[PDB]
This record gives structure tokens, C-alpha cells and sequence, in this order.
């Protein structure tokens, strides 16, 4: 019945100190934790072993920064200078063994954004559909977004100058770095395509548009 | 020195089964556990078991009893994962790690083995070459309708590694599409010939796309 509390999503202000908590089950108050750093399409990483009374035994590759406390119940992580880096899901583990059965138990994990941190605007990429895709009469347009952060765009086409819901297929982003990347698709026939004077990728950042077009006439 | 590599993205069918590998390295196999982790919906992390491979003493999760079966080949020096009678819920990264015999940290872990559980028709890539609309240019690559994932793309083979963007996927209907650029100078495109080269090992195809002005 071993069971690590932590908080869904935490937000520090950049440079400032994080301290993250993993309440123990009131059972197993005296337990060591291990604690993980899991960011996205990434193995997890082990951050340190945290015993009872303060001992940190802080992994491989874990910088000074990284810190560990524990009080009763409650095992904390101590980032010193909450950097860009940081950002990701912290989860700690626990391990037990009653009799000669060995368990091991993940928190929910904590989901942590660093804020008051400078933007980089999406720049913009697009395709027209190549002649063999027309050959197919059928005519996709790729909008490529990269160079952003942090990760929330939403992508929008318009066609000369109405939006088209019908065949936009945008991804999630995905960090690259220390900014993030995602492409966007309009599937139209190659009328459509040809018909129009423009179409356009419309792209929403942090309360600034960036739109990149095409014309079909080149 | 000391990794774990998992087996490659498995596609598995519902009500079928199917092993992942996690061969170790750079250590001795018998003196170390090695566990079994479920990437969880969302965020989180899901237990799933730990194999002594020296003894083949098995513990696990009682929701992975009957479910998951770890075996350890001494020889191989491979720690096997079988996950039985899969319905879309085992579709995950599941993650071999390390610990010690003490019971303690998950010290190295393997890259993650992707398992997709669909009943959809794996379907090759249509590819097409993007050249660029109307002293250095932008080419692209478009990959339509594929499933399932991985696919695997590069330029001329990976030989042209400076300047490569591939961007994430997206998924509609059961079928994915992706695209990827690389930026060259005038001197190196068109005088040179250079192709996306889109590999999908599911439906055993390898295409080379040339871009022509």
C-alpha cells in the first residue's frame, strides 16, 4: 500500500528556486526515494537516491544545481536555478521488500513550466503539391513550423481569404532543442489547388501571427 | 559504457502477443535486477516487474500477473518482456531499466521499445519530391499515408546530415504523413542529385526521392 502523492503541474519564474514534493504514504514515512527527470519522447533519468534524513546520493550527469531535503512523511527536490532545461515531468520511485517480494512505486509526477522566459516566434515553410501529386489530382500543402517557444501554436489555412476546416491536419509540437517544432497539411484535389489565386498557413503564437503563402500561378 | 537497447517498434495485433528484447552491456548481468516500466497515458510511470537473471526470480505488479512474463538468457545476456493478449491499451513505451539487487535506484535505462496494438492495414508511403516554390534553397520531402509508424528518413543516405529539419507526424484515419526539409546552397542543388531516402520496414519498402527543379 506504498503510494507517492506529488502535484499534477508546478510553475517557477525562471532563475528562481524549486522545491518539489513527493509526500510518502504516513506507513512508510522512513522510506529512501529515488527521484526521475522524464522529458519528452526521452528516457527517464535517474536524479538522486533521498534518505530520511537529507542524504542525496544525485546521479550521473546531475548538475550542482539538483539538491535533496526530507521532512517526516514529505522528500523534496531542490533545483537552485530553475534554468530552461529543467522543464519537465519530475516522478520519484520507491522500492520494498517483504519477503523476498520486491516492489517499486511511481508518483503521478510533476508536470513543471518555467515562466517570464523570452519567446522565439515560429518561421514558416511551405510546399506547394509536386506535379506527380497532381498527376494524382490530388494536392497537399506543407506548412513546417519551427524555431518556437514555448510549445503552444494553433494552425490555421485560408484559401484567398475564407478558412478551410475541411483536410488541415496539424501536429503536436515536439522539442527540438530548446525550442519545438510541428508541420501542418492542407489535402485539397488539384482543382482546388488550381482554381485559387493563394492559400495561406496562418500560424498563432503567444498573441503574434506569422502566415506564409503560396500562389498556385507561380 | 554500461547500456540497455531495447528491441525495435513492434506492430501487434489485437488478441495476439509479443516480446521485446532489452540486451545489457558493459557490466555483469548476474549481479544486477532488471526492471520493466509502462510510459502512462498523459504523464506518469507504470511498474510492470524485475528479473534476477541469475536466479529467474520474477516479481511484478498484481495488474501484470498473466499479462507479463520476464525470462533473462544468461548467454544472450537479453532480459525478454512477452505481453499477452494485447488490446490498445498496451499500445506504450515500455522501458527495461537497472537496479541494484538492494532494491534501490533505476540507474540505466533502455531507449524504449514503441508498441502499436491496431487491426489497420499497414500501408507504405506514398513519397513525393518537394521542390521549392517558383546562392541557397530549401528542399523538401512529403510522406503521405503511411501506418504504422516508424518510418526512417534521411538525405542521400545520410550523407547529407547539415541542414536537415524532420518535423513530428501527423496521424488521421489510421494513416500518418510527415514531411522533412534540408536547406543547400545553389552550387550543391540542382548540379547534384539529392533524394529523401523513406524507409518502412513494416511494409519492407526503402524509396529514394530525387528532387528535380
Amino acid at each position: 500500500q506504498l503510494v507517492l502523492t506529488q502535484s499534477s503541474s508546478a510553475s517557477f519564474s525562471l532563475g528562481a528556486s524549486a522545491k518539489l514534493t513527493c509526500t510518502l504514504s504516513s506507513q512508510h514515512s522512513t522510506y529512501t526515494i529515488e527521484w526521475y527527470q522524464q522529458q519528452p519522447l526521452k528516457p527517464p533519468k535517474y536524479v538522486m537516491e533521498l534518505k530520511k534524513d537529507g542524504s542525496h546520493s544525485t546521479g550521473d550527469g546531475i548538475p550542482d544545481r539538483f539538491s535533496g531535503s526530507s521532512s517526516g512523511a514529505d522528500r523534496y527536490l531542490s533545483i537552485s536555478n530553475i534554468q530552461p532545461e529543467d522543464e519537465a515531468i519530475y516522478i520519484c520511485g520507491v522500492g520494498d521488500t517483504i519477503k523476498e517480494q520486491f516492489v517499486y512505486v511511481f508518483g503521478g509526477g510533476t508536470k513543471v513550466t518555467v515562466l517570464g522566459q523570452p519567446k522565439s516566434t515560429p518561421t514558416l515553410t511551405v510546399f506547394p503539391p509536386s506535379s506527380e501529386e497532381l498527376k494524382e489530382n490530388k494536392a497537399t500543402l506543407v506548412c513546417l513550423i519551427s524555431n518556437f517557444s514555448p510549445s503552444g501554436v494553433t494552425v490555421a489555412w485560408k484559401a484567398n481569404g475564407t478558412p478551410i476546416t475541411q483536410g488541415v491536419d496539424t501536429s503536436n509540437p515536439t522539442k527540438e532543442g530548446n525550442k519545438f517544432m510541428a508541420s501542418s497539411f492542407l489535402h485539397l484535389t488539384s482543382d482546388q489547388w488550381r482554381s485559387h489565386n493563394s492559400f495561406t498557413c496562418q500560424v498563432t503564437h503567444e498573441g503574434d501571427t506569422v502566415e506564409k503563402s503560396l500562389s498556385p500561378a507561380e | 559504457q554500461v547500456q540497455l537497447q531495447q528491441s525495435g517498434a513492434a506492430l501487434v495485433r489485437p488478441g495476439t502477443s509479443v516480446k521485446v528484447s532489452c540486451r545489457a552491456s558493459e557490466y555483469a548481468f548476474t549481479n544486477y535486477v532488471i526492471e520493466w516500466v509502462k510510459q502512462r497515458p498523459g504523464q506518469g510511470l507504470e511498474w510492470i516487474g524485475v528479473i534476477n537473471p541469475g536466479s529467474g526470480g520474477t516479481n511484478y505488479n498484481e495488474k501484470f500477473k498473466g499479462k507479463a512474463t520476464l525470462i533473462a538468457d544468461k548467454s544472450s545476456s537479453t532480459a525478454y518482456m512477452q505481453l499477452s493478449s494485447l488490446t490498445s491499451d498496451d499500445s506504450a513505451v515500455y522501458f527495461c531499466a537497472r537496479s541494484t539487487y538492494y532494491s534501490g535506484a533505476l540507474d540505466y535505462w533502455g531507449q524504449g521499445t514503441s508498441v502499436t496494438v491496431s487491426s489497420a492495414k499497414t500501408t507504405a508511403p506514398s513519397v513525393y519530391p518537394l521542390a521549392p516554390v517558383c546562392s541557397s534553397v530549401t528542399l523538401g520531402c512529403l510522406v503521405k499515408g503511411y501506418f504504422p509508424e516508424p518510418v526512417t528518413l534521411t538525405w542521400n543516405s545520410g550523407s547529407l546530415s547539415s541542414g536537415v529539419h524532420t518535423f513530428p507526424a501527423v496521424l488521421q484515419s489510421d494513416l500518418y504523413t510527415l514531411s522533412s526539409s534540408v536547406t543547400v546552397t545553389s552550387s550543391t542543388w540542382p548540379s547534384q542529385s539529392i533524394t529523401c531516402n523513406v524507409a518502412h520496414p513494416a511494409s519492407s519498402t526503402k524509396v529514394d526521392k530525387k528532387i528535380e527543379p
